[PDB]
């Protein structure tokens, strides 16, 4: 169903579904982990870890109601799902949390055991999970100087700094009225429009949030997490992609759905796609394939992840895929533009109408700060069915044709190629 | 594998001239070596050259 | 110190704008190498 | 034949048929898996697997799960190639080919990678021996085809032809109106199937309580227990488990996994501890245990696993709605222990 | 290089054929025994190249006994073909024993590989 | 300190040395096996080779073997060079040298390669999973190091100050004379080793009889029966082992093997039944598991038994006073069935 | 190529008479602080040579912190020739910090290989 919107200060937004009976509500806030200096980057998480640490005792042991968080880049969340007749408690617990009482919540030994937890959380993902902490650095290396490079989860240093300080500045300075918007996603119609106007739910600090002077950038860089004692080796790249609100978002999404996914051990991901499968499958090079356009309010990135064991041909593996891309930015058949608007129409009516609420809660907030109103599924098809060739032809002309490329690797990278014979092999073809 | 490295002269050729690890500390003394190679296949072909006219 | 912190590079950074200039720059002097090459091969 | 669909204005659409028979009715260790590794390829009437990469280019895709009692091919597609998939559907389960030669190539390797990556994790390992420890050559079997049975192209084509059969197949969908699967399945090949009898079982599993076995596996100590739970209290094992894996008890560090399966005669409550080291999980699964077997409130969860319970309740096969209004006290009893990893400093059964 | 498919589409073309056949047959099988495989104790099957491929990917499927028959006919045809010399009748083939055991994989793996490759190279008219 | 010889005119000499400590009494899995490995090579002042070569050079060789409680060192070499010999082996055990740079090089992959071996034989594995479940981490320990527990070159050193003292040792040796070898032992360093005390332990074991395993194994199936047995009653379960295993009785030629393993505080009574499939083994091990249990008169075995024993001891270390005279009769009672190879096919232990 | 326990032969007759250290040890250290590698930052245990198999067997047994930083250094200093400079005057190595930690390594797999040399060879002896 259709969306409904208003705004005095607070915005309210409600997408009303019969199908699911799971009636959720929340509050998405505008800043994330891009509106932050490296002076002491763990305050975002750190504040979704106190949100996740003693309130759900008191959700739990009071009424019915589980609530969840999630921040990457700038939808900075807090949804608190419940049962269909619970949403008035629901708003209840969220207000008596979110602005009074905000005392009892920041308790010290309660901090200094979430700091505690949040640093073993964070050396976990350090020491073992290697695809993201590729991407993390690819986004580290990316933006540099810039705060939008700096990991949504910080570093060590980063939250042994600082203790109550900077928290509440950060509280003050970035929880407000201007970038607060309240979700009702679930099976809710009108009610969350009426309660949210209400006296009693009132959003502190009615001023204006600081604005950086340095938005964005990009520039081409290398960061190398050689560790041999690693078996596999996970390497990434990535070009300037496109941001949020822009009339080419859905080209660079079908770009990215051209090449699409594949999973050498699946038998099913072994049987279809494109000539680049064909040809890494003709001499075994690699493994899993993720061809990524993330886009964010200020910049994107458009690029390649994938792992691999057969370390000595990383060269092969590498000069394979910049060639397709070539391809891809010289001449495209139609039939393969076909099954990527096909492909591309599957995946994005799964990812924007999936059964559980808080993930079409998170997509509702992440449009309605930026946008102010939710696009839906029939006018994204829309848009898509115009999609030809000679758009995506253009657009990759602009785009995929000697442009800045990053790359983040660790592992087993000794055969890798450190830059130039990486880079110049995009325009020094016979053309 | 790419075709580069597949075909045996194209193989040998990359193997041998376009890649070969060579150490990040060179300086203009060891390319002074191929220098003289070069200096050395010219020096064959202007004597072939200057032979051709000679008694 | 985490690694997360590139090491400073403003020192030697373009600090000025349009990088296709560096990108004509490079291309023309490409193109003249090769110019020089051929006429001095032909 | 059961089929049955559901409709909602969402313009993506869902299909799935299920199959009652998985490694819980294999005749043999692992040949579901190698059947369902084997599912969608090499059909008679259409080609193997170009000819459903022309289907993906009509906007679906295809999947095929192995479950403990399910075989599921769910098809996911836009709101209008539900006749050509449901067709292709009907095409595939055909028992079609079974060609030898394209088994020692295919499958084997798939299965062998599948295996493999399930015998690294510890809890997986620990999980099916306590399965394998609870229920005996009955329900339970290996999932994963490991090689300690020998099996065969004649053996696979065998159960295949006791399970595919009309008698014994369930069909459902996501975003399709009733009628058009009430009448689209019966003009397709999968009315044409043959009609078998329903391996359902009438009656529940037997179960033997007690048991313990021992593995010294490297890597990260594991403990596990497992509690066999009839069908007559089933909804309280459910709350235990949401209380127990909640932040409302006092024990949520130290458990890493407190989950439970569902069958259609019963389940089995599990339970997980597991650490790097094994002084921490020896007193950990103690003090756990204990405080356990004294006896802990239960009441104050019903609510929070109600919403949990609804929020997980989005496949079609919806169990017996687990009232949770009877359950007022717990107290543990009789259970399975195993232990996996640093096993010679881990707690036997008797000292626990 | 030629596609099995077409020699399998000829061969039925001819064998339904009841004049063409009755003219064709028996100077077939005079050419068959007169092309002297027969008495180096080869099968048909062992004399087709096996380079290419798909020739390879035909090879891969055959049953072990397959296989080892052929490897051992291969290396007593080199061993005979060395001293010049020819075994009496009694290693030669008999005149039905010069069955095709390979030929059905050749066929399928034909159709496989030709359907893959015109449909990977494929356009979207109607 | 127990010295002891006897004389012979043969012209070959044995030199035995015997440490009371091993695997029974080691801490962590594998350090008896490891120092076993690290024991005879680089003593602080003889070198692994430098000054070993001409002990071959000289007419004798070394070897160091390893038992549930026992690493014996022992020395065979010509008759008139015996002080060389006992000169060198007390250099040895002085807890020399233990470089932590020779550990990752020379005993590691030897270790490994031990288990490596061991682990193929469905008969040890059987064997160490029936040590393990008759008796806990006491006398049954992992006797090959696997890498399940992490074991340190301090933690070895250690071990061995532990076990390489004057009490917990003994010497050996026939066909050597007795006063010479009493003489020489003196004017040696090993009258200079700490003073300790004897690590045998006074009591019998603690055993837990009833219990089962099953071990998921590729290729042969085998399995394994185990009684505990103390030094009261050892004599009639190696007679009914020798029955057994002989070819008077009628279940004589499926068992594989009937040995029995002594102790100077007990021992354990194994047998074994292996086949290369499981439809035989199954109905083998039920039917002689179903006629044991019903009784057998054994006294038609004794003289076969004296002159078994006669052959196999005939070391100076003498067994204890072994002594054939009341044995009757037999009937098993409760036992400690494991299963190795196939598990779905071979019987349980409750109907066995 | 020369024996290390040579030069610790002479370094042992040298050392411990007093008016030849007395006399030769502060010349010795501003030979050596003169050198040149001290300025660079690189420990002396890593300038000699990696080709022989006692250095091969030498450094086989390292720890893996030695083996970490002395990867480190060696890469910094290729780093630091390639940009033709020097390192800042704090992240140096000062005289307490040169500690020789590859001395015993060398010592023990050098004795070995001498004695396996001396004893292969070795006479009847009469
Ligand atoms: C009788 C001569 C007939 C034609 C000869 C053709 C070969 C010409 C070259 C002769 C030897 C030169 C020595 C160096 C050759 C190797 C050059 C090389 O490696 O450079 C590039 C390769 O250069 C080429 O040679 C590419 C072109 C292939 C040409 C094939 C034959 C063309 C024949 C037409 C005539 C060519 C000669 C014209 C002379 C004016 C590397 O880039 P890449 O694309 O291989 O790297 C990709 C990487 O993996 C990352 O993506
Ligand atoms: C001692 C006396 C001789 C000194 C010779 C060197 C200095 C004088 C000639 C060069 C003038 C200064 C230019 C910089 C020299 C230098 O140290 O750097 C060069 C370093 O180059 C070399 O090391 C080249 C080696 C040869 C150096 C000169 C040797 C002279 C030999 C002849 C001497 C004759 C004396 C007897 C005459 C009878 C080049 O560096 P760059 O500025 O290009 O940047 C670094 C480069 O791009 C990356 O490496
Ligand atoms: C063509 C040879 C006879 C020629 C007969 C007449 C002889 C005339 C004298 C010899 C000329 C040979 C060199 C050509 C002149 C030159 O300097 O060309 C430089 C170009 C640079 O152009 P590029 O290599 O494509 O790179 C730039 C890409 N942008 C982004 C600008 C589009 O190219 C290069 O840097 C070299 C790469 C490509 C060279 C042109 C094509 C050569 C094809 C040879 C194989 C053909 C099959
Ligand atoms: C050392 C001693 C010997 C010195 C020479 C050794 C290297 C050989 C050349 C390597 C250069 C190279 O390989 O150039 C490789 C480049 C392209 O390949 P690419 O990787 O740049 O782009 C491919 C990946 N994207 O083609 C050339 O330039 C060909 C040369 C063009 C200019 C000359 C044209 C011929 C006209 C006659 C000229 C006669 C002179
Ligand atoms: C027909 C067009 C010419 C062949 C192009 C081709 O055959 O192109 C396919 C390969 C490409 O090899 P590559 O390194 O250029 O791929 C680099 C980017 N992936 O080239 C060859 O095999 C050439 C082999 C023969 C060489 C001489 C050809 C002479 C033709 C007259
Ligand atoms: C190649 C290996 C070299 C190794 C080092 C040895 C040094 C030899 C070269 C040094 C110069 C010697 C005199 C050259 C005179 C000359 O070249 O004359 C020709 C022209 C000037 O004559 P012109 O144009 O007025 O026409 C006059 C007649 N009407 O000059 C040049 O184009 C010099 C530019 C050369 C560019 C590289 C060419 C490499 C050789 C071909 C490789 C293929
Ligand atoms: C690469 C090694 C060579 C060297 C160092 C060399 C050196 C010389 C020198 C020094 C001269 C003139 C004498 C003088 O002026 O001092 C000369 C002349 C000559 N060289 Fe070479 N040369 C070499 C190779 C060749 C080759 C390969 C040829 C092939 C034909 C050749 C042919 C000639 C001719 C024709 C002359 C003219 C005068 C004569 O007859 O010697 N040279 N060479
Ligand atoms: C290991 O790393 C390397 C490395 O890989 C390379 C390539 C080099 C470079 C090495 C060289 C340049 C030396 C190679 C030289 C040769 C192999 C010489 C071989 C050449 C000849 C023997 C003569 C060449 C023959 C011709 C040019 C034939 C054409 C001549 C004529 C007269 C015919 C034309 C006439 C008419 C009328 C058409 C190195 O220096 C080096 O170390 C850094």
């Amino acid at each position: 169903a259709e969306v409904t919107q208003l705004s005095n200060g607070i915005v309210v937004a409600t997408e009303h579904n019969p199908s699911a009976h799971t009636a959720s509500v929340g509050v998405v806030f505008g800043s994330g982990a891009a509106n932050e200096n490296p002076y002491n980057n763990g305050v975002s998480n750190l504040w979704k870890n106190i949100f996740l640490s003693k309130e759900n005792s008191a959700v739990a042991a009071k009424e019915g109601l589980a609530l969840s968080s999630n921040i990457s880049r700038d939808f900075q969340s807090y949804i608190v799902s419940s049962l269909p007749g619970s949403t008035d408690k629901s708003l209840d617990f969220l207000n008596q949390s979110f602005i009074q009482q905000k005392a009892n919540l920041l308790s010290s030994s309660n901090f200094e055991a979430t700091k505690k937890s949040v640093l073993k959380q964070v050396q976990d993902f350090e020491e073992n999970d290697h695809p993201n902490r590729v991407l993390e650095h690819l986004h580290s290396t990316a933006f540099q100087n810039t705060p939008l490079s700096l990991p949504t989860r910080g570093t060590l240093e980063s939250l042994e700094n600082l203790v109550v300080a900077d928290l509440e500045s950060f509280a003050n300075n970035h929880f407000l009225n201007s970038n607060a918007v309240v979700v009702g996603t679930g099976n809710i119609k009108h009610e969350d429009l009426v309660n949210s106007i209400e006296s009693k739910n009132l959003s502190l600090q009615t001023g204006t949030k600081p604005v950086l002077k340095k938005k964005a950038a990009f520039l081409g860089s290398e960061v190398r997490l050689r560790d041999d004692t690693l078996p596999k080796a996970w390497i990434s790249l990535a070009v300037e992609g496109e941001p949020v609100n822009s009339p080419n978002y859905f080209v660079a999404k079908l770009a990215a759905q051209i090449f699409g996914s594949y999973n050498a051990f699946e038998p099913a991901s072994r049987l279809q796609g494109i000539k680049l499968l064909d040809n890494i499958q003709e001499y075994q090079l690699c493994d899993n394939f993720n061809h990524f356009s993330l886009s964010y309010k200020d910049s994107g990135l458009w690029g390649f992840s994938t792992a691999t064991r057969n370390v000595t041909m990383i060269d092969d593996l590498i000069h394979f895929t910049l060639k397709q891309w070539n391809r891809l930015t010289i001449s495209v058949t139609d039939t393969e533009v076909e099954r990527a608007k096909s492909l591309l129409k599957l995946q994005l009516g799964q990812l924007y109408e999936s059964g559980n609420p808080v993930n079409d809660a998170n997509l509702l907030g992440a449009e309605v700060l930026i946008k102010g109103s939710k696009l839906s599924l029939g006018e994204a098809f829309k848009k898509i069915d115009a999609i030809t060739v000679k758009d995506v032809k253009a657009w990759a002309g602009k785009r995929l044709w000697d442009q800045d490329i990053a790359i983040a690797g660790t592992g087993q990278i000794e055969g890798l190629l450190d830059y130039m014979r990486i880079r110049s092999d995009m325009s020094m073809m016979r053309w | 594998m790419a075709f580069r490295k597949s075909n045996v002269y194209l193989s040998l050729v990359n193997s041998y001239i376009i890649d070969s690890p060579q150490p990040s500390s060179i300086n203009y003394w060891w390319n002074m070596g191929s220098l003289l190679g070069l200096c050395l296949v010219i020096q064959i072909v202007t004597g072939i050259f200057m032979a051709m006219h000679y008694s | 110190k985490s690694t997360y912190r590139t090491p400073n590079f403003d020192d030697v950074l373009k600090e000025n704008n349009d990088a296709d200039k560096g990108r004509s720059y490079a291309y023309f002097m490409v193109g003249a190498m090769g110019l020089l090459s051929s006429a001095g091969a032909k | 034949l059961t089929v049955s669909a559901r409709d909602a204005p969402t313009k993506i659409s869902t299909l799935a048929v299920k199959v009652h028979g998985g490694s819980r009715y294999a005749t043999k260790d692992g040949v579901a898996h190698l059947l369902n590794r084997f599912n969608f390829q090499n059909t008679n009437t259409r080609s193997a697997l170009k000819l459903v990469r022309e289907s993906e280019l009509l906007g679906g895709t295809f999947k095929s799960t192995l479950d403990r009692e399910y075989i599921t091919l769910k098809a996911t597609f836009l709101k209008d190639d539900l006749p050509y998939y449901v067709n292709a559907l009907a095409d595939v389960l055909y028992k079609t080919a079974f060609k030898p030669h394209e088994l020692t190539e295919s499958v084997l390797p798939a299965a062998r990678y599948d295996y493999a990556v399930a015998e690294q994790c510890p809890v997986k390992s620990a999980e099916d021996q306590l399965y394998a420890i609870t229920f005996r050559k009955g329900l339970g079997n290996p999932l994963l085809y490991d090689g300690v049975e020998r099996v065969s192209l004649q053996d696979i084509k065998d159960f295949a032809d006791k399970v595919y059969t009309k008698e014994n197949l369930e069909v459902s969908g996501e975003n399709v109106v009733e009628a058009d699967l009430k009448r689209f399945v019966d003009e397709s090949l999968l009315s044409t199937l043959p009609a078998g009898k329903s391996l359902v079982s009438k009656s529940e599993p037997k179960f033997f309580l007690g048991e313990e076995n021992r593995v010294r596996f490297i890597g990260d100590s594991v403990a596990a227990i497992g509690i066999p739970v009839n069908k007559a209290s089933l909804a309280q094992y459910e709350v235990l488990a949401n209380y127990l894996t909640s932040a409302l008890s006092e024990l949520s560090g130290l458990i890493s996994s407190a989950k439970l399966d569902k069958f259609t005669d019963g389940g089995l409550f599990t339970l997980f501890v597991r650490d790097q080291d094994s002084a921490v999980v020896s007193s950990n699964i103690k003090k756990i245990v204990a405080d356990l077997k004294k006896g802990k409130d239960l009441s104050p969860a019903i609510n929070y696993t109600k919403l949990k319970n609804a929020v997980q309740n989005e496949s079609v096969s919806s169990p017996i709605e687990l009232n949770f209004d009877a359950v007022k006290d717990f107290k543990l009893g009789k259970f399975n222990y195993v232990a996996v990893g640093d096993v010679s400093n881990l707690p036997y059964l008797d000292e626990l | 290089p030629q596609s099995f498919t077409s020699i399998a589409r000829i061969g039925d073309y001819i064998l339904k054929s009841p004049v063409l056949s009755k003219l064709c047959v028996p100077v077939a099988n005079q050419f068959i025994n007169l092309a002297g495989y027969k008495k180096l104790g080869l099968k048909f099957d062992d004399l087709i190249a096996e380079e290419n491929p798909i020739m390879q990917t035909a090879l891969r499927r055959l049953p072990e006994d397959e296989s080892y028959a052929r490897a051992y006919r291969i290396i007593r045809a080199h061993q005979t073909e060395l001293t010049h010399h020819l075994l009496p009748r009694n290693e030669w083939i008999k005149a039905q024993e010069d069955v095709p055991y390979l030929l059905p994989y050749i066929l399928e793996a034909e159709a496989a590989a030709k359907e893959k490759d015109e449909l990977d190279n494929i356009e979207v008219s109607k």
